[PDB]
């Protein structure tokens, strides 16, 4: 697979004095951008495309991992889980505010750290045990809890000082791709605001965490996403304001205005 | 058998600059003759000369003036007007000898509720005189240009009425927008100095005066956009701006 | 200016595969000029 | 294209952020806008399309392309000149001094707009998108866009004396953005729940 | 790829007695290298070349790790960062005065060592993040930082007492090569010292570094850099003043002299 | 086998200028490369470029310096000291961008009654450094020129001795009158800014100093003839002559 | 004397791949006879 297409070049232009030929002259009511090219406005030169666009190809701009969710495990309970959205995070998040269907794989990463209750690193190892709980299965309870069999459920155990976890995970929707985005309602006869936005195709579940033997010390898992294979559509007026809720696209909208303010717009 | 359509829509790109109009009555080229460079056979300076091209060869726009009700007309020298402007004045200053040709466009926009003519004339060795022979600051006017104080008689002591004979088109509101005329370079020698003699003047001229419906009417100015054209430079030495 | 890699995937799900080198060229028209009597 | 939020002064607040004001002058030769061409932070070019996008990018390269759409009456006319002046100083103080770089002369007309392409005239083949102060990169510096009164906008009796000028941006084919960095306005300050 | 070049030979030689060919005498005002070689100076045998000259080969020269930076991580903060330059230690600067400008790739190694106050080893297991933060990205604050999602930005995460960590970067420059100098001003209309021979085109950025969780000890990063792939152009005559500052070439220049001084030229 | 015969007469002719030399030491084209025009595949910079030619492309004469007794040296950053003189220097102004190569012709007689040695040199980013970091009148002199106060370390912390590493001549009074370097364009990236970015330092220093067979000698002069070559400029605005 | 090596990079970027083993022959003359009528 190669990744070598150019940008445009530019060839030479010379003077215009023309009374029918006038691209200069654009009519932007027909929602269609500018026709004019470098070239048709001034004298140009020759110049060879050497330039690539790779770097902002849809895999390349989604390929690389980012903190997708963070559960803390207490020395209590010795378990935690995580809802899997791509909505705790807001980098992630705004990445993919451009565009309104995704779909694509992951590869996910984790990382297991060990604290002390002053959050100060300590040195701990034990197994833990990655559990991937899909809706209807039955929750654990327990560090104990019968359900970490495993017996259909697929579970990842690895050390807590040992090397990241690591896995990969194919297009999972009951649709034909993820939606960013969703003006409609969760279910039939309820237009509760709670279950406006919300498209349940999106969820897959839980990942529940146990650690194989009651904890000692702390335990956080960073768990990161990187998004591959991906195809996109329909792009859209990425977001602009702060991120207030994980479900919902609510804002502050304080200040009507995104850019910075200035004296005059005849000077800086 | 018809004189108005796609003729009105026009787009001039020199160098770095381009010009729009949706108003305009054609284009005039002086003579029928598009600027040009010296022949080998008419020729007689035989240093190699300078061609700046696109440094100078571009639209370079005047200040504005305002067409008021007791306006009697403008005029502006070529080379004159240019001579101390980019890099077009910077090789006319340089050089003894230059040669070269124009593209003008003359610009006033009013309202369909107004109505005026403007006479827009490009004149040959346009060699002015009043009842007292002229001043350098009337001659020589610089970027500024200057006014004419007998209209009617061409400053010149000929006319007005047979200045058509010279290049011209006419910005006569109900119709057009503006003026462009193509001059090419007119001596009776291959070149001369820029700053010692001005080949063309350009001259504009209210002949039916600006009226609006109502008695006040907005700033209605005229602004006047020039092109050097096909140019060549020889006599390199230090720059001299002024005849003086 | 010309990143070609190597495919080569040591497991059976295609999920598994690293991310996609290959640059499919792009087409703004869509967006650019969505108008239906294309005029230039 | 989209929409540049190019009316910035202090005290407009949304809508009217898109709509640079156009005015019957008394005045010849006068100012319409000044904006300084970067794709980097805080200015009006940075919350577009291409500017948020550059909020994802490190180094940019390529021509940019400015159009303009007037929104005065059918009768109302006018004159304008759009330019952009490469770099090397500062910001053209009048029009004369502006009409020596590259520019457009615009004519109202049926025509709703113009388009001002922003040749890349650049030095180097890349420029940062950045103007960070501690590592120089105003060293990227490259130039400035200004529009000022050709003519004057001349209205008939009792109409508005005051219209608008839309502008809106977009990348030419020959524009490229290279290395991947962070957006600095999408923050938080806890886990979204 | 084959590193088989080899150095010149001598072939035989006799008696000159030329009232014409005279190769001794030269004319140095030319600015030309002398063109008088062994054989037409002595009588000389044959010697067939068995000498090897990769060793000094651009290549060869450059393509060895060398300690770039060396930030430390302080256990109130457990955050620090490196501003990336080449210019921090001596031994690399010197070798890259040779030329004026250098087109290279770069392999980064990091070495992580834990130790206390009184600056003795210590063990300590975590994992750290260097996180590649390029001029516009914002920079992270705090350990606890959001700007550490890493959404875009590039991170590495390895462990300390782990392997070294280890990755490669293409020719990042704006510019068609790196400048080792510049004579000329970072910015228009400014004509501060402190920003002559300043080339902002050679600054990709920092290196920010934090452990995962607070740091119980010290920790210090080794960065080392290796040049690869290397093109070289306008060779210079190298510094041998010490360097002073990092930003600029000024030296102390005490006694001006480079080699050691003897009683007599006519005696050792 | 054989080094002095008709290498030492020469005559350069560029534009409306000729030197001419009867005791020179032949030529010396700097890294071997001549002159010459950006190529499409090298260029980034879309407008169509000024190549002004004959008007810029020719010899430029400095004010001579007198070779002293305490003389340290003389250096003359390119294009800097030639930014405000004749067309050359316009053409630098105007633009933002600036590409082009040089003719340096540096010239000292005296008789064969006088002994004296200079390096010429033609240094590439000769960005320089004394015990402290130099000011805007050292770093861009203009036509004066600069004068170094650390010449053995070469006013950068290196060497002059080592300084034979770049393109040079020496002026060696009982062979030379003069020296001719030809230099290429030399820069990390295509074109560059004209005052803001010096690009060779043109380096006159004695290292054998100047002695005569008297106490008194006559004022012995140093004369520097400087010509720009295949030059091209882009990014056509208003002149801007420093980066102050 | 003549050391010849195995190119095999296992990743995607050139950047990647180890130091070049090729050994390019030198060329003084660019330094030592930089004069236009060159002499012997
Ligand atoms: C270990 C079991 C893995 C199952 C993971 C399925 C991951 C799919 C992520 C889809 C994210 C949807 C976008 C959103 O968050 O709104
Ligand atoms: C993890 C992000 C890596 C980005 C690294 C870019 C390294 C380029 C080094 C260039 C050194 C320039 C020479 C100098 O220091 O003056």
């Amino acid at each position: 697979q190669a990744a070598g297409a150019l940008v445009a070049g530019t060839s030479t232009s010379t003077h215009s004095v023309a009374t029918d030929s006038t691209p200069a002259l654009q009519a932007a009511e027909t929602g269609a951008t500018s026709t004019a090219r470098d070239e048709s406005m001034i004298e140009t030169r020759t110049i060879v495309p050497t330039h690539g666009i790779h770097e902002t190809s849809v895999e390349s701009f989604f390929g690389r991992s980012s903190l997708v969710g963070m559960p803390l495990l207490a020395t209590g309970t010795s378990i935690t889980h995580w809802r899997i959205d791509f909505r705790e995070f807001v980098q992630l998040r705004a990445k993919m505010s451009w565009f309104t269907y995704m779909r694509f794989d992951v590869e996910f990463t984790i990382i297991a750290t060990s604290s002390t209750g002053q959050n100060v690193t300590t040195e701990q190892h034990t197994t833990y045990q990655v559990m991937y709980v899909p809706p209807g299965a039955p929750v654990p309870s327990n560090q104990d809890s019968f359900q970490w069999q495993s017996g259909c459920n697929p579970s990842v155990f690895a050390d807590t000082d040992g090397p990241p976890a690591q896995f990969s995970v194919p297009f999972m929707s009951s649709a034909n791709a993820y939606s960013t985005v969703y003006d409609g309602y969760a279910r039939f006869m309820d237009t509760d605001p709670d279950r406006y936005g919300i498209l349940p195709s999106n969820f897959l579940g839980f990942m529940y965490f146990r650690t194989l033997e009651d904890a000692a010390h702390q335990v956080r898992f960073r768990i990161y996403a990187k998004i591959k294979h991906t195809s996109c559509w329909i792009p859209r007026a990425p977001r602009q304001a702060p991120y207030k809720k994980r479900y919902n696209l609510v804002f502050s909208g304080d200040s009507d205005r995104i850019c910075s303010n200035r004296a005059s717009l005849t000077s800086y | 058998e018809a004189c108005g359509y796609s003729d009105r829509v026009a787009q001039l790109t020199l160098g770095n600059s381009t010009i729009t109009t949706q108003e305009a009555a054609n284009i005039c080229v002086a003579y029928g003759c598009w600027p040009a460079k010296l022949s080998d056979t008419d020729a007689t300076s035989v240093d190699k000369p300078t061609e700046p091209g696109v440094s100078a060869d571009r639209f370079y726009t005047l200040r504005s003036k305002p067409w008021q009700a007791d306006s009697k007309g403008w005029y502006w020298k070529l080379p004159d007007a240019l001579n101390n402007t980019g890099m077009f004045g910077q090789n006319a200053q340089f050089h003894y000898l230059y040669r070269g040709g124009w593209a003008v466009h003359v610009q006033c926009n009013a309202t369909k509720f107004h109505q005026g003519t403007l006479l827009v004339l490009a004149i040959p060795e346009h060699q002015i005189a009043t009842q007292e022979q002229p001043a350098f600051d009337r001659t020589m006017p610089g970027s500024e240009g200057g006014t004419f104080q007998e209209p009617f008689w061409l400053e010149d002591g000929t006319s007005l009425g047979n200045s058509l004979i010279y290049p011209h088109q006419w910005i006569n509101l109900r119709t057009n927008n503006s003026a462009t005329l193509i001059l090419p370079y007119v001596n009776a020698i291959p070149m001369d100095s820029a700053i010692r003699h001005s080949n063309w003047t350009l001259a504009i001229i209210p002949v039916a005066p600006l009226k609006y419906a109502a008695e006040t009417t907005p700033l209605v100015p005229i602004t006047v956009t020039i092109a050097p054209m096909e140019t060549e430079y020889n006599g390199l030495r230090r720059a001299i701006a002024s005849n003086q | 200016s010309t990143i070609n890699y190597n495919n080569i995937n040591y497991y059976s799900h295609a999920a598994s595969a690293a991310q996609n080198k290959q640059d499919f060229t792009q087409d703004p028209s869509k967006f650019t000029q969505p108008i239906a009597d294309v005029i230039k | 294209e989209s929409i540049l939020e190019a009316n910035n002064r202090e005290g407009v607040e949304g809508v009217e952020r898109y709509v640079i004001p156009v005015s019957v002058q008394d005045a010849l030769d006068a100012q319409i806008y000044a904006l300084r061409l970067e794709l980097g932070g805080s200015g009006p070019l940075s919350s577009s399309l291409l500017g948020t996008l550059a909020k994802h990018y490190t180094q940019w390269s390529g021509s940019v392309e400015i159009t303009c759409m007037f929104t005065g009456t059918f009768m109302t006319t006018g004159k304008v000149l759009l330019a952009y002046t490469p770099p090397g100083g500062d910001m053209p103080r009048n029009r004369e001094e502006a009409m020596l770089g590259t520019h457009v002369i615009w004519d109202f007309g049926l025509q709703s707009s113009i388009t001002l392409v922003i040749p890349w005239i650049s030095a180097s083949h890349f420029r940062g998108v950045s103007n960070d102060d501690v590592l120089n990169y105003q060293y990227y510096a490259a130039g400035h866009v200004t529009i000022w009164y050709q003519t004057n906008m001349v209205i008939p009796p009792g109409f508005p004396n005051t219209a608008g000028i839309i502008m809106m941006i977009a990348a030419q084919p020959n524009f490229s953005f290279r290395i991947q960095k962070d957006r600095e306005d999408m923050t938080q300050t806890a886990i979204l729940q």
